């Protein structure tokens, strides 16, 4: 699922 | 030790120039019994100042030098409302100032000395049989008023002909016992200051 | 696939309009020695800074999303990581800056002269510069890819930023929460609210104020989402990856890149000055 | 009937001056000058950029050897050039910050400035004291000062606006000899070669040629359209070149006695600042108010080129002694070395 | 009486300068011309010289 992001 | 002299020297004159920098120069332009002398309380100059800022007036003892002084913050231009014979020769002096190659882009402070003088001769009249456009003119005493409004619309009419908005003129009523002077050129050269910052800072 | 098909066509968009309008101002700033003042060194910084964010961010954050891998390298995703970071502390540090100076010059006119001056402002920039250098230091110390596998059994990554313990994790993004979004938004809304005030106490002046209005509008609308799904991961990461992973954080991305799409335009492009450099400059 | 008799001589003397000066022209110097070829395009490019002066540069002026020289600025500093190395021999601060012209004696131990003041300061550049000192302070003048040049370490002429030029003798500080005949306020100032004569360009657009033993005015020259701003002799000493608020240069001959060429182009609007000749005299160089200056043709008056670089209006421009660079000053505050 | 005496002076200058001698203006231009013809080769701006004797690089 690769959640989330890099912060910005 | 040549270049070690040149740069003692470099670092002497940008000491200087960080001085000279803090102090706002300016022009007195006037005929004579202008009173210009009289203007502030404090190639002849003269110095005061006002609010920790340091003025330097400068008047000459006119269109060759005139070009030395397209740098000054601002021009102090004073005219004799006394009398009405030489109002002619001042507003045509005032447009040639104003319309100056070399003063396109410097406000100019109008000052209207002897106001008192004026409001004396108007109370004790002749203004219409030099100006016959005075006559019907509206908008202390009304008639010294309508005098007064008269001349000061003469001056910023002209004023207000040309300028583009790169220059504006500030007229005052002064008189010999009016100690204002010197605030009243330290509001203007801040509006004057203002305007030149809402330029350069891309606001306007 | 619409909505993929949406976002690579806007990230093409402002990718394409950022890089163009920086490049302009880059050129004519650099060019004409005359357009050369307090404020248009700042301009210059700002377009810089705009540029490397742009080159730095937008091509890098599009990709992990697409194909849900980091394909890049751990050097590559240390760098990009610690120049998305520098880019966005000069962009905001500079723009504090300008409202800061703009502020001085509208409201002490001829007390600022003192310290209003080309080398002041090579300090300040100088001084921004080298604190954002600084304070990004952690983004390459903690950037690594946290490999997964997929359903096909394909290998997978995730370039990602997470301090030793939760707790610290937590203090260093309420960290950035408050000196990249809220202290330098209080700061612009004093400062262009005393320029606006000043200036207003016809119609030009009407105009400048809502330019000064929109500048504070763009800022806000441009970095609130981010900052506040950053901060919504650092209190409870489980819900806010839930909800926000794939279009919903890639589009918040967008707006706030959006920023560097901005600010050209309205610090330049809207400057008849400027118009008129880059007609002198460009056939 | 006095008074009228003399203007009817007065009349008939200019008409019979015209007539001479008609008959005396028989030929243009453009005709002359048909058959000589172009110089070509002057490829002059800067090569030194004197900074420190803070303010607008009004004068610069060149010393005998070619590497020294001096330049005025209205920052109130009176600084002294190496060009070779653009180090800053000297900086000598002013008692008045408003001047407008500024001397470099040829024995080289001397300087002179003047401007608003209505005065000439000396200062001595060798001193025992290793400073620079004034040595006297020529007064006399009732209007601004604008051009002066020294003739040895006791003499120097001196030009003003109050339409008088005078001769001094710097050890007892008095006027020898003075100059009259202007209407309109003189703006600039050239000595010969040879020091005994010298011509001044005045508001009133005319050029008179003067004797410096004599005291009295030789030639009248007047056919400039606006005031004159620059003059400068050409190197064999009998003729010499104007620039004028006209925009445009003419360039007399003394014993013609009459106007040889004119240098004008329909795009250049703006006003002559600074004239110049060259070591072969051929180059009339020319500084403008449009921030650029231009290279004349002297003998075919075709522009050959420009020195673009400075940021506003070039006040100065001089030429070395052996030819070599050109010296342009400007109110952008910078000195340029050219070529 | 002073105008009379002014109206005078300017009387004697353009006598003085009747009273001069001139030459034709071919024959003073052909002098311009063959003087710069002659200090031509010693021009440096008119025709560049090499950077080994050029002071100024």
């Amino acid at each position: 699922d690769y959640m989330g992001w890099m912060d910005f | 030790a040549a270049v070690e002299r040149s740069k003692m020297i470099d670092r002497n004159l940008r000491e200087d120039g960080e001085k000279a920098r803090r102090t706002l120069r300016l022009l007195l332009l006037g005929a004579d019994n202008s009173g210009k002398s009289t203007i502030v309380k404090q190639i002849f100059e003269t110095k005061f100042q006002v609010d920790k800022v340091n003025f330097h007036m400068f008047d000459v003892g006119r269109r060759k030098w005139i070009q030395c002084f397209n740098d000054v913050t601002a021009i102090i231009f004073v005219v004799d409302s006394s009398d009405y014979n030489r109002l002619q020769e001042a507003l045509n002096d005032f447009k040639s100032i104003w319309n100056n190659r070399w003063l396109r882009t410097i406000s100019v402070i109008l000052f209207l000395n002897k106001q008192d003088l004026l409001a004396e001769k108007v109370l004790a009249s002749k203004i219409e049989d030099y100006f016959p456009e005075f006559a019907r003119y509206t908008t202390e005493d009304p008639r010294v008023t309508r005098a007064k409004y008269f001349i000061r619309k003469e001056f910023v009419d002209i004023s207000t002909a040309s300028g583009d908005g790169r220059h504006i003129c500030y007229p005052h009523f002064t008189c010999a016992v009016d100690t204002e002077n010197a605030r009243r050129i330290f509001n203007d050269c801040k509006d004057i200051i203002l305007q030149m910052n809402l330029r350069e800072y891309n606001l306007v | 696939e619409w909505q993929p098909a949406v976002q690579i066509l806007l990230y093409s968009l402002i990718f394409l309009l950022s890089v163009l309008g920086n490049t302009l101002v880059i050129t004519v700033l650099i060019r004409n020695k005359r357009m050369r003042t307090v404020t248009n060194i700042f301009l210059l910084s700002l377009a810089v800074s705009d540029l490397m964010l742009c080159l730095f961010c937008m091509p890098f954050n599009l990709i992990p999303n697409l194909l849900k891998d980091f394909i890049f390298g751990s050097a590559v995703c240390k760098t990009t990581t610690y120049f998305m970071g520098t880019s966005v502390s000069v962009s905001t540090f500079n723009l504090v800056a300008i409202s800061l100076e703009r502020a001085g010059a509208i409201c002490k006119p001829l007390q600022s002269r003192v310290w209003q001056t080309k080398s002041h402002a090579l300090k300040v920039i100088a001084a921004t510069w080298c604190l954002s250098f600084t304070i990004m230091t952690p983004y390459p110390i903690y950037s690594n890819l946290v490999p997964f596998t997929k359903n096909n059994n394909q290998t997978a990554n995730m370039c990602r930023f997470l301090l030793p313990n939760d707790v610290m994790q937590q203090s260093w993004h309420t960290f950035l929460l408050l000196i990249l979004f809220l202290i330098p938004g209080i700061v612009m809304m004093v400062a262009y609210g005393l320029i606006s005030l000043e200036l207003y106490q016809l119609m030009a002046k009407k105009r400048v104020i809502r330019m000064l209005i929109v500048i504070v509008v763009l800022f806000f609308l441009c970095w609130m989402p981010i900052f506040s799904a950053n901060a919504w991961r650092a209190y409870d990461t489980a819900s806010a990856e839930r909800r926000l992973s794939g279009t919903p954080i890639s589009f918040i991305l967008l707006l706030s890149y959006t920023s560097s799409c901005v600010n050209p335009i309205i610090y330049c492009f809207m400057n008849k000055r400027f118009r008129l450099g880059f007609m002198a400059t460009f056939p | 009937s006095e008074l009228d008799q003399l203007r009817q001589e007065a009349e008939q003397l200019k008409n019979q001056i015209r007539d001479a000066r008609k008959a005396c022209a028989d030929a243009t110097l453009s005709q002359i000058t048909n058959n000589i070829d172009p110089v070509g395009r002057i490829q002059m490019r800067t090569r030194r950029t004197l900074r420190g002066h803070l303010a607008k540069i009004y004068a610069m002026h060149w010393g005998t050897d070619s590497r020294l020289l001096v330049s005025a600025s209205q920052d109130g500093k009176l600084i002294i050039w190496d060009s070779y190395t653009t180090n800053k021999v000297h900086a000598i601060p002013l008692r008045s910050s408003w001047v407008m012209t500024c001397a470099y004696a040829p024995s080289g131990n001397y300087v002179a400035c003047g401007g608003l003041d209505n005065i000439c300061s000396i200062y001595n550049l060798k001193t025992r004291e290793g400073n620079v000192r004034v040595s006297r302070e020529l007064a006399g003048h009732t209007g601004y000062l604008s051009c002066c040049r020294f003739l040895d370490d006791n003499q120097i002429v001196t030009s003003s606006g109050d339409t008088t030029c005078a001769l001094w003798d710097i050890e007892t500080g008095q006027q020898t000899t003075t100059f009259t005949g202007h209407t309109g306020d003189v703006m600039s100032l050239s000595l010969a070669p040879d020091t005994r004569l010298f011509v001044s360009g005045a508001c009133d657009a005319s050029a008179k040629l003067w004797d410096v033993r004599e005291g009295m005015c030789r030639q009248t020259f007047t056919g400039h359209e606006s005031d004159i701003n620059a003059i400068c002799f050409f190197p064999n000493g009998n003729a010499f070149a104007t620039g004028s608020d006209d925009a445009t240069c003419r360039l007399f001959d003394l014993r013609a006695d009459q106007e040889l060429m004119t240098y004008s182009h329909d795009n250049i609007i703006c006003g002559i600042t600074s004239v110049s000749f060259s070591k072969s005299g051929r180059l009339l160089l020319a500084g403008y108010d449009d921030f650029n200056c231009n290279v004349w043709d002297a003998l075919k008056a075709d522009r050959a080129g420009v020195l673009a670089g400075h940021d506003n209006r070039v006040s100065c421009l001089g030429v070395t002694d052996d030819g070599m660079a050109v010296a342009t000053g400007s109110w952008d505050s910078f000195l340029k070395i050219w070529n | 009486t002073a105008s009379i005496a002014q109206a005078r002076k300017l009387v004697e200058q353009l006598k003085m300068e009747a009273n001069i001698d001139r030459i034709k203006v071919s024959k003073a231009a052909a002098d311009l011309m063959a003087y710069c013809e002659a200090h031509a080769k010693e021009d440096p701006l008119l025709t560049p010289v090499p950077a080994s004797e050029n002071p100024f690089r």
